[PDB]
């Protein structure tokens, strides 16, 4: 995910 | 609730890592094949670029996901998310050289060939768009707290209407449009091989064609998904809270196949 | 081959006047120029050098900056423009040519140079008498001495001997303290031990009747000695 | 005509190249290695110089 | 009386033989058993010549061993300097089809040729700055192959027209006419008495020719193909050839026998160019196989391989005093091993 | 080193202008044109050089007519050319084995392996005037039967072009039985009043560079 994923280990 | 390792990450990041080593090896093989003509020096820089990527994204991906929450720094995270975007287009620009350089031969062999500045036109410029595209992760990334910690976009974009319009962007320059002139060009290569047509002419029209349909086959089958789960967070970005842990998890892991397709198919397909 | 060089006259202190040399007989894109300057009843001393394609220009410490030099390669023209004049530049400007590849004859011919009226670290080089009455097949030998050691690493001496007969330009005689120049006569003989070398001719005659001069083309600025007048 | 000039030509050749002497070929090999030998330190190439006096490094 | 002149070449080759025969007691290969080896010449390309653009043809080394000459399919001839890998001249070609050049022994002029049946002789001591062709010497029918200068008055010219012919640059008439070969003759080297000289042609054999007298001497058929290149060894009394069967063969004049077949199974190339090392103990030699070999002349086994090109290797020398070797090849650069 | 700097001076122009003029020529495509004394040796385009245009393309040929024959060294020369250009003359019939045993020679040459060979069967007319009177063909000629797929020029005569299609059989059959698919000839009929060759030069050398493209990119 070169988007951020929620607060998530993107 | 706050992002933490289920079940559903520990396989992720060991899948990962498994990835980054075939990945390695496998392009690590196919530059030893290249290095023992314009098409080579094409190939050998697309699989030192896909090295690239290897060795920079699937190490970050994992090393958040199997050790959660980003502190490195807010410059360390501007640069990392600089080098991720940078190594995912470097093979799209990539790709889509390739086809141009194989449209230009085929289509307007006499003149195409006459001029070999674009031997080295075409290579700079997929690194500079590469790199002058890549950019703009600088100024959004950085580190977040609040206590916990992660690197994310939030606040940087004003509105979701930017972040709508910033990951159209990417996605454009990522998945579309290369696609798109790769099955262009070698859309006007089959146009001309029918229009002599109308000995080998048959062999490679079936050559491209399956070329085509493969090269396009990968493509698609490693950005559909993650663009899937992208495009169903980008536009309704509830649906982490519409939890689906392990859809969280595993769809991204087909991306990095990319790096792992372009080697085999190359290969078999070229030479 | 031959040179021709413009100018002359006289020239009010502080003014500028520019000097033209025209030449006619050889690939003048392939040479390049020099200037060297002679103040009336004295010395030689370098001026400028303006290489092929101009991209190579030295000046003398004397005259950087006011003097620049020019070449104009489609019509053979070369100019050494002057801005600021003084006394001690009242000295007779002449031209001289030079190509540089293995084997060259750099300072092979020179052409007349027009009389100029007004109204530390350089290789410094001495030569030993003003003067030495000589006898016809006399063999005098002339010496020099160097400040420097010209023997650069590769091997190669780099002197250049002279000849100003009365009245006539300078005629390179040896080049490389060793070699001899083509249309001179065989009897001139260079030698040298690394420092200071020395001139010989076997028997004098008529032509060999004038001063001689010493050239140190080591690094970029080229020193003279004070010339030797012989006589008989 | 022509062939008949050609012969003599071949013939007149050949009597000519018969016509020279020749020594035994064990005494050219002992020339050839005489020779080999006298100038085995004047050749760079079978004795690597140093690489002081070599001009290239 | 066909039959009668038939018999009597019969008769004289088969005499010939008989004596070839009687004269070879041994084989320099058995004398060579008790000679020590040369082992194993690791070569690497000290300098790379950069400035030809399509392939080179031939080349030759200054009799001072600093200067080299060049001549490539681009009508381009280059004075190189191996010492600083820098250009002195680069002389214009009339003619871009170029298969010989010359370097004068006194450094003053330069030779070409090529198909235009014609040779140019340069001259790179002139007054005006700028190399001029003194003379243009086109007496030929066929295609020129090697020309060599004897002195700054007479140059030697091998044509595919079967005739070898001495020159004088002056009258730029042909002083001598060496009519013997039957086919093209492609390549000769001169002798350093420079009373002699060798020539080898596309039937298969060699030729030695006095430059005096303009009867030929000898004439060896060891060759079961065309003869390239000829060398000529610097003892004055042998000459290596170099044959497009994979094979390089060796021959002294006093014996008039073959004396070596440097060859191998695993090369089925050609063999372009030949060269002597200064001691006579390397014999190099060029090969189609985009490689060239340091053969060892006396053992005849290889020594040596210098796998630079990556095309034909074209032309071949080792300087007059032994310290370097260059090799041009259709790859359009020149590398000089050391 | 105060000399050596011009030196490399001298070498940097030398440098320049050698790139200059591989820069002026390497845009020009070649042509080696070569043929029997009989044919239309120079007719076809309307040492010897020659040079015409077309299509904003400029062909280079050339013409040796310097050496009796055993080609087989100044060839070697020409194996960068990108088209070889064989003229035949199809009247002369006493002189078609010797331009058959010509046309084997040149395409079965070891240095010429990738280079492609037009072939231009000169002097149709002739050949259309002379099939008639006291013209046995020597070879076998009865077994043959015109192609039913032949696309004959219209009002040509089935004795014209049943001869005229052997002629071109036995070159194309020459042609395809040795070679690998590296090289293929491109026939063709021309007579002297034809003016159309330089197009069909132009369209073999286009066939021809795409081809190469199409081996060099493995498609």
């Amino acid at each position: 995910q070169h988007w951020s994923y929620g607060l998530r280990p993107g | 609730n706050l992002p933490t390792l289920t079940l559903s990450g520990k396989i992720r990041v060991t899948v990962t890592f498994f990835l980054f080593l075939l990945s390695t090896a496998f392009n690590a093989s196919f530059l030893l094949k290249l290095q023992k003509s314009r098409m080579k020096v094409l190939l050998k820089h697309l699989t030192l670029a896909n090295l690239l990527e290897t060795l920079i994204v699937m190490p970050l991906d994992g090393m958040w996901n199997i050790t959660v929450q980003w502190y490195a720094g807010e410059f360390l995270c501007k640069v990392l998310s600089y080098l991720k975007l940078f190594s995912m287009y470097a093979p799209a620009f990539m790709m889509v050289v390739i086809s141009l350089d194989r449209s230009l031969a085929i289509t307007r062999p006499l003149a195409v060939k006459s001029n070999s500045r674009l031997g080295r036109f075409m290579i700079g410029l997929a690194w500079l768009l590469s790199s002058i595209f890549a950019g703009p992760q600088l100024y959004i990334f950085r580190m977040i707290h609040l206590g916990f910690s992660q690197c994310v976009t939030h606040g940087s974009f004003p509105q979701w209407w930017h972040q709508a319009f910033y990951n159209f962007f990417t996605f454009s320059c990522l998945f579309i449009i290369p696609l798109l002139i790769m099955l262009i060009c070698n859309a006007k290569i089959m146009f001309t091989l029918t229009r002599v047509l109308q000995n080998n002419i048959p062999r490679a029209r079936l050559r491209t064609l399956k070329m085509t349909v493969a090269f396009a086959a990968s493509f698609i089958v490693c950005w559909t998904p993650y663009y899937v789960l992208g495009i169903w967070y980008w536009f309704d970005p509830e649906m982490v809270n519409r939890v689906s842990d392990p859809v969280n998890h595993f769809f991204f892991l087909f991306a990095f196949l990319n790096p792992c397709f372009d080697p085999l198919i190359y290969g078999y397909f070229s030479l | 081959v031959q040179l021709v060089e413009s100018g002359g006259g006289l020239v009010q202190p502080g003014g500028s006047r520019k000097l033209s040399c025209s030449a006619s007989g050889f690939a003048f894109s392939s040479f390049g120029m020099h200037w060297v300057r002679q103040a009336p009843e004295k010395g030689l001393e370098w001026v400028a050098y303006i290489s092929s394609g101009s991209g190579t220009i030295y000046y003398a410490d004397t005259v950087k900056g006011r003097f620049t030099i020019s070449r104009d390669d489609p019509k053979n023209t070369l100019f050494l423009q002057m801005t600021s004049l003084r006394s001690e530049d009242t000295a007779m400007y002449y031209c001289v040519r030079s190509i540089y590849y293995y084997g060259s004859s750099p300072f092979d011919f020179w052409g007349q140079g027009t009389t100029l009226t007004v109204s530390s670290a350089d290789i410094v080089m001495t030569q030993a008498t003003s003067s030495v009455p000589v006898t016809p097949g006399e063999s005098v030998s002339i010496s020099c001495r160097s400040s420097k050691s010209l023997l650069h690493s590769n091997g190669n001496t780099y002197l250049y001997w002279f000849l100003q007969r009365p009245g006539q330009s300078p005629q390179l005689l040896i080049y490389r303290m060793s070699n001899l120049a083509s249309g001179v006569p065989d009897r001139f003989s260079g030698s040298g031990s690394g420092t200071a070398f020395t001139l010989t001719i076997s028997r004098l005659e008529a032509e060999d009747v004038g001063v001689y001069y010493c050239m140190q083309h080591l690094e970029y600025p080229l020193t003279f000695g004070a010339g030797t007048k012989l006589e008989l | 005509t022509a062939s008949i000039a050609q012969a003599r030509k071949l013939v007149e050749q050949l009597k000519m190249e018969a016509n020279i002497d020749r020594i035994k070929v064990s005494k050219a090999a002992a020339d050839l290695m005489a020779y080999c030998e006298a100038h085995a330190k004047e050749d760079p190439l079978l004795t690597p110089v140093p690489a002081s006096e070599n001009p290239f490094r | 009386e066909l039959d009668q002149l038939r018999q009597e070449a019969e008769q004289l080759k088969n005499q010939i033989r008989d004596a070839r025969k009687a004269c070879a007691d041994a084989t320099l290969s058995q004398i060579t058993n008790n000679i020590d080896p040369v082992g194993r010449i690791q070569m690497r390309t000290r300098r790379t010549l950069r400035g030809h653009l399509a392939k080179i043809y031939a080349m030759h080394w200054g009799t001072d061993s600093r200067l080299l000459v060049s001549a490539s399919q681009d009508g381009k001839l280059i004075i190189w300097d191996s010492y600083t890998t820098n250009k002195v001249h680069a002389i214009p070609l009339r003619s871009s089809w170029v298969m010989t050049c010359a370097y004068a022994p006194s450094g003053n002029y330069v030779a070409c040729g090529g198909l235009d049946n014609i040779c140019s002789i340069y001259n790179l001591k002139t007054r005006e700055g700028n190399v001029r062709v003194s003379r243009e010497l086109a007496g030929h029918t066929g295609y020129l192959s090697c020309c060599r200068f004897l002195d700054d008055n007479q140059i030697v010219t091998s044509s595919g027209d079967t005739t070898c012919a001495l020159w004088d640059i002056e009258t730029g008439q042909q002083t001598t006419t060496f009519t013997g070969h039957t086919g093209d003759v492609m390549s000769l080297s001169l002798a350093p008495d420079t009373r002699l000289f060798v020539s080898g042609a596309c039937d298969a054999s060699a030729k030695l020719w006095d430059v005096r007298e303009g009867m030929c001497r000898q004439t060896f058929t060891g060759h079961e193909s065309d003869i390239n290149a000829i060398c000529f060894f610097p003892n004055g009394n042998a000459f290596a050839t170099g044959s497009d069967d994979a094979t390089c063969r060796l021959f002294d004049l006093r014996a008039d026998q073959e004396l070596m077949t440097y060859s191998h199974d695993n090369i089925i190339c050609g063999i372009t160019s030949v060269s002597f090392s200064k001691s006579g103990r390397l014999l190099l030699a060029g090969y189609d196989d985009f490689n060239c070999n340091v053969w060892d002349a006396l053992k005849a086994d290889r020594a040596g391989v210098l796998a630079g090109h990556d095309n034909r290797v074209s032309c071949l020398g080792v300087t007059d005093d032994g310290m370097a070797v260059a090799t041009g090849s259709w790859d359009s650069f020149l590398k000089i091993w050391n | 080193s105060a000399e050596d700097k011009a030196a490399a001076e001298r070498s940097k122009m030398i440098d320049k202008n050698l790139r200059e003029d591989g820069e002026k020529a390497r845009r020009t495509l070649r042509l080696l044109l070569l043929g029997a004394d009989n044919s239309g040796k120079s007719t076809i385009v309307k040492i010897f050089e020659t040079k015409f245009q077309v299509d904003k393309v400029n062909f280079h040929m050339f013409d040796v007519g310097g050496q009796r024959d055993e080609r087989r060294k100044w060839i070697q020369c020409f194996n960068d050319v990108t088209a070889i250009i064989f003229v035949v003359d199809s009247s002369d019939y006493n002189r078609l084995q010797e331009a058959l045993n010509d046309f084997k020679s040149i395409w079965n040459n070891r240095w010429l392996r990738t280079i492609s060979v037009i072939l231009f069967l000169n002097k149709q007319d002739l050949l259309a005037e002379k099939v008639s009177k006291i013209e046995d063909y020597f070879p076998e000629f009865a077994r043959y039967t015109t192609p039913e797929d032949a696309t004959p020029e219209p009002g040509e005569d089935p004795r014209v072009t049943r001869a005229k299609y052997f002629i071109r059989k036995e070159f194309v059959d020459i042609s395809t039985a040795s070679g690998d698919g590296r090289h293929i000839c491109y026939p063709h009929f021309t007579c002297a009043v034809d003016t159309e060759n330089a197009r069909r030069i132009f369209n073999d050398c286009k066939d021809i560079i795409l081809q190469m493209n199409l081996r060099e990119y493995n498609l």
